[PDB]
RNA sequence: GCGGAUUUAGCUCAGUUGGGAGAGCGCCAGACUGAAGAUCUGGAGGUCCUGUGUUCGAUCCACAGAAUUCGCACC
RNA sequence: GCGGAUUUAGCUCAGUUGGGAGAGCGCCAGACUGAAGAUCUGGAGGUCCUGUGUUCGAUCCACAGAAUUCGCACCA
RNA sequence: GCCUGGCGGCCGUAGCGCGGUGGUCCCACCUGACCCCAUGCCGAACUCAGAAGUGAAACGCCGUAGCGCCGAUGGUAGUGUGGGGUCUCCCCAUGCGAGAGUAGGGAACUGCCAGGC
RNA sequence: GGUUCUCCCCGAAAGCUAUUUAGGUAGCGCCUCGUGAAUUCAUCUCCGGGGGUAGAGCACUGUUUCGGCAAGGGGGUCAUC
RNA sequence: GUUUAUUAAAAACACAGCACUGUGCAAACACGAAAGUGGACGUAUACGGUGUGACGCCUGCCCGGUGCCGGAAGGUUAAUUGAUGGGGUUAGCGCAAGCGAAGCUCUUGAUCGAAGCCCCGGUAAACGGCGGCCGUAACUAUAACGGUCCUAAGGUAGCGA
RNA sequence: UUGAGCCUUGAUGUGUAGGAUAGGUGGGAGGCUUUGAAGUGUGGACGCCAGUCUGCAUGGAGCCGACCUUGAAAUACCACCCUUUAAUGUUUGAUGUUCUAACGUUGACCCGUAAUCCGGGUUGCGGACAGUGUCUGGUGGGUAGUUUGACUGGGGCGGUCUCCUCCUAAAGAGUAACGGAGGAGCACGAAGGUUGGCUAAUCCUGGUCGGACAUCAGGAGGUUAGUGCAAUGGCAUAAGCCAGCUUGACUGCGAGCGUGACGGCGCGAGCAGGUGCGAAAGCAGGUCAUAGUGAUCCGGUGGUUCUGAAUGGAAGGGCCAUC
C-alpha cells in the first residue's frame, strides 16, 4: 500500500496548528504530497486522476462554466466562480490578458460542446502549468455537475518526480484524512508499483510534516 | 520437488472463492500457456488465473 | 555365459545432437634446393563391421548375427 | 529463484553527453622471406543477449524475460 | 401360391465365380441446386429438388458340382471305472467317439406387417 | 536341556501367506469346552460350456521331399565380369 | 653371544656413526589431583626422533602421483562480528474494520574469514614407480637404428637363481 | 593514525536571447514597509577575479512578480532537500605503537636460618604474555566398541524380498537354481473432450522444378496396413485419424455389496441441490492400462469459530491443506 487512513488523521492533526499552519490573513489550506523513487518517462507510471473529495470543505473549488441558452437560467443559480456564453467566445480572439488570466485565477472550465472556441485559444497558457476543461452535459438539471468540479483535484504528473494538490482547510483534521485517502486509491489503482516511493507527506500555507509512514 | 527435469507443484487459487489446489506441470516446454475456467464453490464457471496468469 | 570395448585415413587414434566425416604425421604438388627433407602454403588420403529398425537425416543408438578383446563366473 | 553485476567481433572486453558503435589477441592479405614465425600496415569482424515503452534520434534511459555469475535460502 | 418394402429370429451350408434376365413399380442412379448443410477440396459422401431417361449399375434372382464347403453305417485314437500283466503300459470287462478311409452332401432357413398378380 | 503316582473317549500339533528369517515371530485350524442357527455341507442323478491335461491335424507360420515348372535362379558357351 | 624361556635356537638382529629433526631455553616428556623428581647439578658437538647395518666407499637419480610440512601473492566462506528486511510486545491514531512510534527484543549469513587446501614452493631415507603397435644389421635374428601417441609411464646405481 | 554519526565552519559556476552571472522540485498573485528597517545610485580599496570590504546618496517617491517583453528553461513570496567531503568541535569503536603497582618469580641479592621445604622485601627479568572452558578444523589406529540379514547341490565373487511379465513348475491358488528372455524407478501446456468424418498402401500408368520418394485421377477392388521408447494384447459401429467448437476431470451422500487384518482398494440403484453436456434418444469421473513411496514414528506449516487445568487473550492441542 501507499498508506491509510489513521496514518494521515494521525498527521493531519498536526499539520493544522499554530506551529505548523503560520497564519497570515484568512481560513486557509491543506496539501498532500507524495513523491517517488525509480519514476522515468516508460508510461507504467504517469497519472492525470481528477479526484472529487469526499468531504468538501469551508473552501470550493475555482470553477469557470460555459452554458448554453436553455440550461443557462439553471447554471446561473448553481454558483459558478465565473461565465461566458457559448456565444461571447466569437469576442475574445487575440485577448492575451483575459487568457492568461482565466488560466491564472481559475482551475476548471466546464464547456457545453457548441462552445468549440474554447479549445483553441486557452491551452497555449494553461497547459505548460497543467489544469483542464471537460464537456459540461446539456441538461438544465445541472447543479450537482458543477459542484462536482466545484470540489475536485488532479493528479498532475505526466513525466515529473512528484505529486501534490490542496486537500481541506483549518476546521477538522478527521473528514480530512478521509478526502486524503481517496486520492491515494485512485493512485495505487492507476500506476501499480508501490515500492517505487521515496515519500508522503501533509503540508499548509507553508511548513509540511513527516507522515508516521 | 527433489531433481529437475521433474513434474512440478504450482500453488494455485481460485479466481473468485479464495480455495487453493496443486498436483502437475513441466519446466520441460514453455510456460506462457495456460489458465482456466472451473469453480471450487461450483455456483459458477467464470474465472480462474491458475497458479500461473497465462 | 554376462557385461563392456572395438572393426573411423600408411601411423596414433580423436570425433559422433543422429544432416559436415577429422587433425599430430606420411605422401603429392607448389617452390627454396641440381635433389630431397626440415619449414612452408595448397590438396588429398575412408570397408566409418554387416544386416534390420527408430528417424527428416544412423558413422554413431536400439535390436539380431559375425569377429577381434578384457574383467569376472570354474576351485 | 533473494539482490547486485555482466552479456557489445571467435574469445577477453571498451561502450557515461542518447547523436561516428569499436579496440586487443587472433584470422585474412600484402610488403618482407629463400619458404614460415616476427615486425609494419591495409582489410575482414554483430541476436548491440531478448522485445518493447519513452525520445526528433535508443547499446545507451526504463520495465519484463533468459543465460553466464557472486554471495544466498532451507526443521513440508 | 407368386412378387416387393420395412424389421427381426439368423455367428458362416449363413463364402466367391461364370453368366442370363429384370423395372416409369421398390431402389435408385442420373441430372439440376444459392440453399438446410459445406466438403478445414469437390453433393463423389449424407442432402435438397425430381423434372427427363434407361437399367451402366446400385439391387435382386434363375441356372449352376470351377473354388470355400458337407458326411452315413462302421473301424480307431486315447482313457475314467476296474482286473491282471509288463523293455520303451498293454489287453480285457465296461462309460462311448474327434479324425485316416468309403458309401456319399451342395448354393441355408424361418417369422412379423403393409402393398402388388 | 527334563514331564517327579493312576485312568479314558474326541485328537497327524508338525502348514496356504512369508520373515535386515534362522528349531526365533503378528494373527491362526481342518481343533475342542460354552454360546447362536438354516435343507447347512459332500458324493451321485442332472442342468449348462468355458477349460485346454490329453489327443488329432499340415489350416497358419515353420517346412520334408518326390513329382511337375511358379518370367525364381544356376550350369555350359558367344561376349566387354 | 643366549636375546623372544612355549614351535624356530637364530638363517632374530642390540651395534654405531649422521644428514635431518623437538628445546635459545621454567629445555622435550607429566606418570601423581598440588610435585619439578628422569634429562640435571645440566645447552641445540649435552638429551630425545623413526631407523641405521663391521670397515670403507657409495648413494647415481627422476617430482607424475601421494606424502613431509611451510606460507600468503589469493578465492572457496566460520566461532569472530552484526547492512538490512520481515516479525512479536505495544503507545498514539480508528464508532468499526484496523493502521502503528520509541524502547525491549526475535529472526538476518550484512561483512571481514583458512584449520583443510585451490595453490606457491622445497623434499632423492615419502610413496612407489621403466607404456605399446608399426618398420628393421653383408644369415638365422640377434635386437644397436626409426616416426609417433597428452601414456604418469618400457627393467635402471647389478650379480645372475 | 584510522572507522561511525552530526552542519558549529567551508564549497567543487559562466552561452547564447532576456537593459541583467537561470541547480532542480512546487504552490499562486502577490511580498517587504517600526525610519535607524529595507532596498536603490555613485565613489574608493583588496585581489587564487568568480568572494567581497569600506565610504557617501536618497528613502510613506512606490520598487521586485503573473500583469509588458525574452528564452534551452523564469524571476517578486513561502515551501522542499542536505550530500559526494574537508577543517574542528561534540559524540565514540579499533589496530598498530609500547610503559608497566597487574603477573610469574623454577633469577639474584637481602633475609627468619649452622635450613633441601619454606616466610617476606629490595632488586632483576620478561610481560596483559600465562591459564584453561568450548565453538570451527583434520590428525592418526596411541582406550573402548561392534562383527549387522538371507539365499549356502558349505562359503569369497556372480543372482534376487523390491514389484513385474513370460519361460521353467504338478490348471482353482502356488513351490528356484550364483537358471532362460527382458525389466518402472516414469509419464500431458495436452498423448485434453463431447457432436461430427470415414477410408490407408505397395506396385502398375500419367504429368512444372526428376532420376528411391512425398497431394493426386484410375487400377485390381486382394479385408497381402499402420504401433511416435521398452513389450504382450488390442481390432475397424476404428481408439489410429482431425477439422470446427473449446479444456467438468460437479460439490455431497448412497439401497447394493466385492469383502479384507488397522491401512484400504473398488463402483452403483436412488436423494439433494441446481451444476454443465446435447435436438433427441439421453451419456459420464480425463494421458492405450500394464511400471511409478513411504511400516510410521518424529516433523513442519498454513488457515480456523473446534478448543485451552478460576478466567480473558494465548502456548500447546482438534479440523484438515500444504510434504
Amino acid at each position: 500500500m501507499l498508506a491509510d487512513k489513521e496514518s494521515l488523521i494521525e498527521a493531519l492533526k498536526l499539520a493544522l496548528s499554530t506551529e505548523y499552519n503560520v497564519k497570515r490573513n484568512f481560513t486557509q489550506s491543506v496539501e498532500i504530497i507524495l513523491t517517488f523513487k525509480g519514476i522515468d518517462k516508460k508510461g507504467d507510471l504517469k497519472l492525470r486522476e481528477i479526484v472529487p473529495l469526499p468531504k468538501q470543505p469551508s473552501k470550493a473549488k475555482r470553477v469557470l462554466v460555459v452554458p448554453s441558452s436553455e440550461q443557462l437560467e439553471y447554471a446561473k443559480k448553481a454558483s459558478p466562480k465565473v461565465v461566458i456564453t457559448r456565444e461571447e467566445l466569437q469576442k475574445l480572439q487575440g485577448q492575451k490578458r483575459p487568457v492568461k488570466k482565466l488560466a491564472r485565477q481559475n482551475e476548471w472550465f466546464l464547456i457545453n460542446q457548441e462552445s468549440a472556441l474554447a479549445g483553441r485559444i486557452l491551452g497555449p497558457a494553461l497547459g505548460p502549468r497543467g489544469k483542464f476543461p471537460t464537456p459540461l452535459p446539456n441538461t438544465a438539471d445541472i447543479s450537482e455537475y458543477i459542484n462536482r468540479f466545484k470540489r475536485s483535484v488532479l493528479v498532475k504528473t505526466k513525466d515529473q518526480p512528484q505529486v501534490q494538490v490542496f486537500i481541506g482547510t483549518e476546521d477538522k483534521p478527521e473528514d480530512l484524512a478521509e478526502n486524503a485517502i481517496a486520492v491515494l486509491n485512485a493512485i495505487e489503482n492507476k500506476a501499480k508499483v508501490e515500492t517505487n516511493l521515496r515519500n508522503i507527506y501533509v503540508k499548509t500555507t507553508g511548513k509540511a510534516v513527516k507522515v508516521k509512514r | 520437488a527433489k531433481g529437475i527435469r521433474e513434474k512440478i507443484k504450482l500453488v494455485s487459487s481460485a479466481g473468485t472463492g479464495h480455495f487453493y489446489t496443486t498436483t502437475k506441470n513441466k519446466r520441460t516446454k514453455p510456460e506462457k500457456l495456460e489458465l482456466k475456467k472451473f469453480d471450487p464453490v461450483v455456483r459458477q464457471h467464470v474465472i480462474y488465473k491458475e497458479a500461473k496468469i497465462k
